[PDB]
This record gives C-alpha cells, structure tokens and sequence, in this order.
C-alpha cells in the first residue's frame, strides 16, 4: 500500500555534493506535504526541511538553511551540498497533510544511511530510561520549554515511536488523538506545559525509543529519546 | 486707490461661468454615479468577464471627475496656479492619462462588443480575465505614451506684476514639436478609437439585426446613445486643440481659442460624466449587482 | 528680463501717478490694439504716453516669449 | 370483488379520521398561548463558504457542528471548515446532477446521488490520502431527492420511484424495502434514536416507517400539494413536513393528527428544506421567496427572517450543537448564519 | 388490483390497530421538552461571543 | 496560524482548481433534450454523439454540446425540470409517424424556469409522416383540420400547431424538418446555439 522509498547513501567526503530522493508511490503525493527527518547514529531525531504540496513553501532548520535543497514524477529531492561532520544520519521521508481532523507524519519512510568522513523551543525529555516488565503500566513524559496549546485549542504534542531497527510511528497527534493502526494501548496525556504518552498493559512489542514532537511552529525540534527497556 | 484696472480690467465672463458651471454638474454627478460603478464592479463583480472592461473605465472616470476641483481653482482665479512646478506637472499629466484611459477603454469595450458579435464561438476560449486585464493593461499603456508629453514639456512661467502664476505647455517656444505630438494625440484619441466605435457597432447593428431573436431595437439605442455622445462631446475639445497647436501663441484666431478651450474641456467632461450613466440604466445586469450589494 | 525692464521704464517717472499707470497697464492680457484701450481711459497725456510705451514693451515681452496659456492636454 | 375492497377501504379510512378527530380535545393554540413569545430573532451573516459555481442543493452538518459539507451540479461536492472558511475537500462528483448529499455521523463516510438513480459513497478517511467512492448503491427507478446515514453501515435513501429504501453499504443490496406511496418521495428524516423515520412523498402524504422490519406505522395527510422538505422533531416524538404550498404542518406520533399549521398570507413560494433547533423551539424553514423564515414551533408565529439570499434557498440545516445554521442556495453561497 | 386492494386493506387495519393518546398529551410532552433545552439553545437565546466560534 | 497556515494553503490549492474547473466547464453548451417515448431522441444526431438520466456530448465547429437525454427519466417533469433552469437551448423531439408530444410542448414551453430559453423543435419521421398521410388522413390526429391532405400543407399546419401553444413573446421556437437520415441535425443545433449564444453576451453586456 502506502511506500515512501528512497536511496542516496553511501561514504560521502567533507564539502561534496549528493543528491537524496524520495519515491513516493501508492498515494497521492501531490496532496502531501513532504518533510524530511535525520537522526543521529546514537542520538534523537532532528528536523531537516520542508516542502509542501506543490512546492508552495519550503522551510529548512537553523543549520541547514541555504546548503540543502528541498525539490518535489511522484518523488521528492534533497540536494546535499557541503556536507559538513555533522551531517551523517538515517533520512526518514516523512509524509505530512493538514486539515481539520488530519494525521500529521502519519507514514514515516524506511530511511537510508549518510555518513561523513537558540531562539526554537527546545524538547526536554529529563528520563532517559524506564525499565518496566511486560504487563505493566508505563508513562513517558516529555517536557516543553513554552506552553504549546494555541488559542483555538490544540496542544501540538506529537507523539512518536521508533521500535529497534525500525522507523518511527505515529501513536499520539495533538497529544489527545490517537493515529489509525495503533492499539488502544497506548493513550496521550499531558496539559499545558508538561505531556506524557500513558501506556496501559504494556506489550512486547511497545519496547523502543519515544520520541516527543512539537509543531507548533517551525523548526522542528524533538525530544531527547526515551527508551523503554525490558524490566 | 485699490481699483487697478485703467482699462475696465472686468471679472469672468459668459463662457467661463458655462465651463464652471459644467464643471459642476460632472463633479457632482461623480461623487455619486462612478462610485457606485466601481462598488458593483469591484465587490460584486470581478469574478464575470464582462465586469473588467467597466470597472476599468468606470475608475478612470472616477479618476477623471476626480481631479475638478483643480480645474474649478485654476479657473476662479483667471487660471492662477498655486501648486508648484511638480504639481503642474503632475496633475493635469495624471487628468490626461484618466482621459485617455477612459477613451481607449471605450474603444476596447466596442472591440470587445465586436468580438463577442461577431466570433461567438471564438469568444469562449478567448474570454477570460486574463485577456480582459491584458486588453486594459494595452489600453492605459497606451493612454500613458500619449499622456508623456504632459509629462515631458509642462513648465511654470510667471508675470511678476500680479502674484499670478500660470503653467501651460512650453514646446522650448522654437522648436517644431507641438505639431507632431498635436497630431499624434488628436489621432490616437479622436480619430482611431472614433473609427473602431463606428465600424465596431455598425458591424454590430448589421449582424444583429440579420438573424431573428437578436433584434430587440436596444442596440440601436446603445449605439446611438454612445457612439453619437462621444463624438458630439470629443470634437470641439479636439479641434480646439490642435488649432491651438497650429495655430500661433497670438493673432485673435488663437486667442478665442484660449477663451473658449475651458467651455471645450468642460463640454469634454460631460461625457466623462455621461459614461456611467449608459452602463447603469441600459444595464439591466447593474440592477442585480444594487439588489445583491 | 520683462520686469527688470518694466520696472526701470516706470521709474524713469517722479511721480506716482505715472508709477501707477504703467505698473498696471503692463498687464498681459491678450487683447489686440491696446492703444484703442488707452483711447478709453480719462487719464493726464504723461500717464497717456506711459501707458501706450508700457503697454507696448509689455505686448513685445508677451509675443517673444512664446508661451501657451495652455488647459490640459 | 373490487367494489367489496373498496367499501372496505372508505369504511377503513372513515374511522380512521374518526379516531383522529376524537382525540382532539384541545388545540395547540390554546395551550402554547400561556408562554410569552420569544421576541424576533436576529441572525447575522457570520460565514459565507464562497467557492461554488452553480446551484447548491444539499448542505449537511457533522456530528462536531464544525464540518459541513455542501452539493452543486458544478460536479463537486466540497466539504468546509465553519470555523475558519477553509474548505477540507472538494470530491469530484461523477454526475453533475445532485438534489442530495448526507455526511455520516461519524465523519468517515460522505453520500451523494441525483439523476442517476445511484446513491454513491465516498471514503473521507481513506488511506491514500484522496477521497474515493466506497459504494455505489443501484437499484433505484427513480431520483434519489434525500438520502440519510442511520449509521457508518446503513443509509436509508429517498428516491423518486415512489420507493423509500434502506441500504447495506457493505454489501450494497437493499436490506429492507418501504412502499406504499403514490408519488415521488421527495423527502426523509431519520429519527434521533435512528430506529424509525418518516418520508414526505409527493403525493402530499408523510407516512412514517420501520427501520427494522420495514412496515408503515403510522399515515399523515391534510397537505394539498406535494412535500418538500420533512424532519423530526429534536425530541422524536413529533416531525414537521414542508409542503409546496407555502404551508409546513408539524405532526406528532403520539396524536397521529398534525399539530399546527405554519402559513401567512403574504407567503405563496414553496418550501425548499426544513430544520428544526436544539431546544424545537425554533424551526428554520427556508423558501423559494429568496429568504428563510423561522417559525415558533410552539406559539406557530414568525419570528424573523434570514432574507440574505439572492435567490431560492434548496437546504437549511442546523448544527448538532445548535450553534449555526447553514442556508445554502441557488446563488452558490452558503452561508453559516449564527 | 384485487392484491394491491387487499394490501391497501390489511395496511389501513394496521395502522386503524395504532395505540393514540390524547393530543393534549403530546402537546404537554413537546411543552416539556422545549422548556428542559431553553438553556442549551444558543440560536433564540444569543450566544456571548466570548464562547461564539462564529466571529 | 501554527499548522492552519497550511490549511489555509490546501484551501486557495483547491479553490484555484475548482475555479479552473469551473471556467473549463462553461466551454461546454446545455442542450436539454426532450420528447415523447421512442420519437426519434435517439436518432437525430448519430452522425456525431456517443435508468435516470443520459448524457452525450460530442464536438462539432469548436463547441462542446452537453445534450442531456433525460428521456429515460419516468417520474413526475415538475420535480426535477428546475435542475435545467440555465440550459441553453431545449431540443424537442416530435415523431410525425403517429396530442400526448403537443401536450408536453405546451407545458414545456411555458414553464416558469423556460420564459426565456429558446426550445427548438425537431419534426421527425417525415417520409413515415409523409407515407401516413398518402394512405391516411390527418383528421385521426387532427380533427379540426380542414384543408387538402398533402405532405407540404399538412407539415406546415402542424409545424403552426407546435408554434402556436408558445405565449411568451421573448423566446423564438426553432422548428425544424428531418427525414431521419439527414446529416443537417447538427447544423441546426449549431446555429441555433450560435444564435443564442450571441443572444446571451448581448444581454450580459447590457446590450440586448
């Protein structure tokens, strides 16, 4: 069904030039906004860029801004350009619709690897680690550094999960709704200023990292990872 | 003794009153009339294609009647000019271009009457805005490359008996300019678009008429009510136009003339102020945009 | 140049009167034949002959000036 | 053997009206004359869904009363945000002709069928991101003039073949068929509790249904022309039918006799689509007179007029939560009134 | 026609079998009901605009 | 404006197509097709063209013809003839070869929504119209006629029967004869729809 493929890895030298692209084929990619999400070997998840549906505007983080080229033939482009140190990461295609109602990030691509050789609110994860047995009860709760509930309402506390070796999930969207396909195992929370993502019998296979999303302006900054060890 | 005239130096006379009291019918009649053109075109309007070509001549006009009150100072006071040199050369520049524009866009609408008579079929690709702004875009494009010359040679001259100052057209007094550029703009506002009125709703009238179900004797009644109007109310602002280019700065030819080119562009204004009055009441689509505003 | 000249023909004359009658007779009206003008005023023959040379170097300075009361257009 | 059934038919409705007459001891006039009236009722024009190229025919609030969704014969059927104009989709309908458009209580699901004798499905929360076409339910002879979502699996569709239908839209067949009027359905409502449901046909007769096993309970008359526009009342026990007579009545249940009658003699047009409030004290009729009236469902008096249309108004709904109320007619507006 | 005579019959029975109550009855129940949603009706009562959405 | 920026976005998107859309859809002409059952709808223009209503459309001279064969429809016309309310021109079938087509006529040329939409009218069958007036007299479909039984003469006070039942002085009926073979059918409609096209941007412009 839905499929977000792409390629465009391998060893890149300091200050090269590559091109990423991202096949999106089994929907209507022209009615999605395409973002494009990078996370560190050991470390979280980081914003790259976005580009919306028909190339209307097209965002970039702090660091990327002028070096990286966001282009949408059902594909959407990334051009490396001076690709520094910090570069290397797994980049997850990430589809993205807004209406009334709508599942941001709900599909997140499968990811290839690229390796080298202040004024945003800030995602605050203070837990890092909390061991629980299955069957049990669990909360991971994610902090903000500003109040995200806007005026009309909607709190922008997404929530993500990435199991080992697999890419993220949408579980939680404006902190209250629940993604489709997810089980009712999982339940958002949180009010104001601190959120938390409460799980209710928790299974074999909610083991992973969380990763704490806000939205409610850009650049897009994630939490710091907690992740869900057995026991 | 503060009575200086030493030879019965008298007030205004007969024709500048008939000018400034023409002048304030059209001023009156635009506060209302234009304003109300533009208000149906603009907010109700806007979305049809037969609404751009009047909301473009319904603003020049408005933009024309706008600027009579400078008129009505520069005449109450035996056409002293207050304003400065940048605004001599501004204002009665921008009064022109509103003329022209308004000129051309009549023109325009009876080439675009004449399209829509004559290339039915061919006037449901063609119609749109975007054509429409493209026509109109032509058209003060056009009105404003015969407006540069106002913009080019309008200079201050003063007297220093009075505090009268008064601001013409200064050609460098020597030079054999005045004559082409006359030439030139009397074509271009009273000839060409005179002919494209006059073949346009004559074609018009002569293949309405040829099928059934299209003579409704209305019309013939629009175009009278236009094409006669303009040229009644364009030919002797013209004539005396470019007999004052020809003619020579004096000799008592010109300078009747002079006397009488006020009563000219006032009698000019009466059809600037007529133009939305044709578009209001013979359009009987202006009464759904009243009821629907 | 026309008012540096107006003003030194007037003062050529020591007396108001005279001052006066060509200050305004070097008005620049268009009139043809101004002498015929200067035929209908009840005026002394110095303010006459004032005003007829007034009114003619007024009348060279408007015809070499070569300038349009021009309205629009 | 035809004259024996015909007596028996005339005998059967005489005492049928005599039952009816005999259970009216007292008018509704008399009863509704002891509240002080509500005093005229001003609406402004808060919401205009500008967008619309050509007649609107259907405009059906959500069960959020913040979506609703509107049908022309432009071919499209553009779904709206209330709240911040925007509109969240615009389906390409596969026939320009459309009288009727339902949006499914749960949000999923959007219905919409005219001429063509089909009344489609259309998947809002599909997975590919685009809206498509669920099902399409054949079987009609006729135009489907109102269908309406008793929930995300059964919609119960009005036709124009004097044959009201319950559907399957899993399956796609007629579960259950209703019969017995005499000309085209014009109109349907569904009840609150989505059990029952009347249908206003056009042989001037409101006859009430079964959901469940597809038999007539109860029969209305005492319309002189044919029905346009018929719903229930907010408390179920009660419906009122808009009639091409510039007249709408409100019937009960419970007393199987109409109520009160809602005319004037100022007002000729037809009735076009009929609403009800959240409380039922107000019953938001629109007309083919360019306005839409509100009437006092109890005191049966006029209490404002909504005249901010530049032509016939062909739907008026009312928002779950009673907030808005949606009149969207032939001029392509519709306009969200508060 | 003898069978669409007959069916117009047994549907005219049917509905004649129809429990009815007095009309003062339903009229007193409608009177209930739109007294017990005054409150909750934000179109004849107007709405403040501070909790209006439709601004 | 955290995420509706692009709400907002997905809304002018989506009303630019549907303007699109709407001023690709007004190329195309409403031809509202009528007639009695099985009289000639369906064989007037076959040289061109491919349970409720029947829509066919085909290109002749730069024009998009939508002709709505509704004929199929058998329910009550008064509940859904305001659909066509902005047809261009209606195209009525009569079949000479058989008082029910003279009727319609009459309610379909005076109805409120058609004052001032043009119906043109389409005799047909005329060697069938013709063979049944050489072996029978047109006293059977009209008693009050009174004069020679010929083709020339019979047609024509037929074709005035028609005429006749128009009351509105604003609308011109377009009567014509096919033989059910001619190819001129298409020609028709096009000057028809040329004369009421022009008709239209007259009296849009304040013209007509």
């Amino acid at each position: 069904d839905v499929q977000l493929v792409e390629s465009g890895g391998g060893l890149v030298q300091p200050g090269g030039s590559r091109k990423l692209s991202c096949s999106a084929s089994g929907f209507a990619f022209s009615s999605f906004g395409m973002h494009w999400v990078r996370q560190a070997p050991e470390k979280g998840l980081e914003w790259v860029a976005y580009i919306s549906s028909g190339s209307g505007t097209i965002y970039y983080a702090d660091t990327v801004k002028g070096r990286f080229t966001i282009s949408r033939k059902n594909t959407l482009f990334l051009q490396m350009t001076s690709l520094r140190s910090e570069d290397t990461a797994m980049y997850y295609c990430v589809r993205s619709i807004y209406y009334y109602g709508s599942s941001p990030f709900d599909f997140w691509g499968q990811g290839t690897t690229l390796t080298v050789s202040g004024s945003d609110i800030v995602m605050t994860q203070a837990t890092s680690s909390v061991p629980v047995t299955p069957g049990e009860s669990v909360s991971i709760s994610c902090r903000s550094s500003k109040s995200l509930l806007h005026s009309n309402g909607n709190t922008y506390l997404y929530w993500f999960l990435q199991r080992p070796g697999q890419s993220p999930q949408l579980l939680i969207y404006r902190m209250s709704n629940l993604a489709s396909g997810v089980p009712d195992r999982f339940s958002g929370s949180g009010s104001g200023t601190a959120f938390t993502l409460t799980i209710s019998r928790l299974e074999a296979e909610d083991v992973g990292v969380y990763y704490c999303m806000q939205h409610l302006e850009y650049p897009l900054t994630f939490g710091a990872g907690t992740k869900l060890e057995l026991k | 003794l503060n009575t200086p005239v030493d030879k019965t130096s008298n007030t205004l006379r007969v024709p500048d009153i008939l000018a400034l009291v023409i002048f304030a019918v059209v001023f009156l009649v635009g506060v209302l009339g234009n304003a109300l053109v533009v208000w149906v075109t603009a907010f109700e309007a806007k979305r049809t294609i037969n609404a751009i070509w009047f909301l473009n001549l319904a603003v020049a006009d408005f933009l024309s009647c706008l600027a009579l009150p400078i008129l009505f100072t520069s005449i109450v006071q035996h056409h002293h000019w207050p304003f400065g040199g940048a605004a001599c050369s501004i204002l009665p520049s921008l009064i022109l271009l509103n003329m022209y524009a308004s000129i051309l866009l009549l023109a325009t609408i009876s080439a675009d009457r004449f399209l829509l008579v004559f290339k039915p079929i061919w006037c449901q690709n063609f119609r749109g805005a975007g054509l429409a702004w493209i026509a109109c875009a032509v058209a003060w494009g056009l009105a404003l490359l015969l407006t540069i010359p106002s913009f080019l040679y309008r200079v201050v001259r003063e007297e220093y008996f009075p505090p009268k100052v008064l601001c013409g057209v200064d050609y460098s007094h020597d030079k054999r300019r005045e004559r082409a550029v006359a030439i030139v703009r009397l074509v271009l506002g009273f000839l060409w678009p005179l002919l494209t009125l006059t073949i346009c709703y004559t074609f018009i009238l002569l293949r309405t008429w040829s099928r059934r179900a299209t003579r409704s004797t209305k019309t013939l009644k629009v175009v009278v009510a236009v094409v006669a109007s303009f040229f009644i109310f364009w030919l002797p602002y013209q004539v005396t136009g470019i007999m004052m280019s020809f003619l020579e700065p004096s000799s008592p030819t010109f300078l009747l003339l002079k006397k009488l080119d006020s009563l000219c562009v006032s009698f000019a204004y009466i059809n600037c102020c007529i133009n939305p009055i044709i578009y209001v009441v013979a359009g009987q689509g202006f009464q759904g945009r009243l009821r629907k505003s | 140049t026309l008012q540096k000249k107006i003003e030194e023909i007037a003062a050529k004359y020591k007396h108001s009167v005279v001052k006066k009658c060509c200050y305004d007779g070097a008005c620049v009206n268009n009139d043809e034949t101004c002498e015929q003008r200067a035929a209908r005023i009840s005026l002394g023959p110095r303010c006459i002959k004032a005003f007829t040379e007034c009114c003619v170097v007024a009348s060279q300075l408007r015809a070499n000036i070569s300038h349009k009361d021009m309205q629009l257009g | 053997e035809l004259d024996q059934l015909r007596q028996e038919a005339e005998q059967l409705k005489n005492q049928i009206r005599d039952a009816r007459k005999a259970c009216a001891d007292a008018t509704l006039s008399q009863i509704t004359n002891n509240i002080d009236p509500v005093g005229r009722i001003q609406m402004r024009t808060r919401r205009t869904l500008r967008g619309h190229l050509a007649k609107i025919y259907a405009m059906h609030w959500g069960t959020d009363s913040r979506l609703l969704v509107s049908a022309s014969q432009d071919g499209k059927l553009i779904i709206w945000d209330s709240y911040t104009t925007n509109k969240v989709h615009a389906i390409p309908l596969r026939s320009s002709w459309v009288m009727t458009c339902a949006y499914a209580p749960s949000g999923n699901y959007v219905a919409c069928g005219g001429l063509d004798n089909i009344c489609s499905i259309y998947n809002l929360k599909t997975r590919e991101g685009n809206v498509r076409v669920s099902r399409e339910l054949a079987g009609h002879t006729g135009y489907l003039s109102c269908c309406r979502f008793l929930d995300d699996n059964q919609i119960v569709t009005s036709s124009g073949d004097t044959t009201c239908a319950l559907w399957d839209i899993e399956t796609g067949q007629q579960t259950t068929t209703f019969t017995g009027h005499t000309g085209d359905v014009m109109s349907l409502s569904l009840a609150p509790d989505t059990r029952l449901f009347v249908s206003g046909a056009c042989d001037a007769s409101a006859k009430l249904w079964d959901v469940r096993e597809g038999m007539c309970r109860q029969t209305f008359t005492g319309h002189e022309s044919d029905i346009n526009a018929i719903c229930f009342f907010p408390n179920g026990n009660a419906f009122a039918t808009g009639s091409d007579d510039a007249t709408c009545r409100l019937f009960d249940l419970r007393a199987d006799q109409e109520l009160m009658t809602y005319s004037h003699d100022n007002i000729i047009c037809g009735i076009t689509s009929v609403s009800f409030s959240k409380s039922g004290r107000l019953l938001l009729a629109g007309y083919d007179d360019f306005n839409c009236n509100v009437w006092d469902a109890l005191k049966a008096d006029r209490a404002g007029v909504l005249a901010g249309h530049d032509n016939r108004v062909s739907c008026l709904g009312v928002t779950d939560d009673g907030m808005a109320v949606a009149t969207g007619s032939w001029d392509s507006f519709l306009k969200i009134w508060n | 026609s003898i069978a669409q005579a007959r069916k117009l019959v047994e549907q005219l029975k049917m509905e004649a079998n129809i429990d009815r109550i007095k009309v003062s009855k339903a009229a007193a129940d409608l009177m209930a009901y739109c007294e017990a949603h005054a409150k909750e009706d934000p179109l004849l009562t107007p709405v403040p605009a501070s909790e209006n959405p439709f601004r | 404006s955290a995420e509706e920026r692009a709400a907002l976005e997905r809304s002018k998107a989506i009303e630019k197509n549907l303007k699109e859309d709407g001023i690709s859809a007004a190329k195309d002409v409403k031809l509202l097709l009528l007639g009695a059952d099985n009289s000639g709808k369906s064989t007037i223009v076959k040289q061109m063209k491919i349970t409720g209503i029947v829509e066919t459309h085909f290109t002749f001279k730069n024009l998009h013809f939508r002709l709505f064969d509704v004929g199929g429809q058998r329910s009550e016309r008064k509940k859904w003839i305001h659909c066509f309310e902005d047809v261009t021109a209606i195209i009525f079938c009569v079949d000479l070869s058989d008082h029910e087509s003279l009727m319609l006529f009459d309610s379909i040329c005076n109805n409120k929504f058609f004052i001032d939409t043009s119906i043109i009218l389409f005799l047909n069958k005329k060697d069938l119209f013709g063979e049944k007036i050489k072996k029978s007299p047109l006293t059977i479909c009209f008693p009050e006629y009174t004069g020679p039984n010929t083709y020339e003469d019979a047609a024509a006070y037929i074709q005035a029967q028609f005429e006749s039942k128009n009351r509105s002085p604003n609308k011109e009926i377009y009567c014509h004869m096919t033989c059910a073979t001619d190819t001129n059918n298409a020609q028709v409609i096009f000057d028809a729809v040329t004369d009421i096209i022009i008709a239209n941007n007259l009296r849009g412009c304040g013209l007509y």
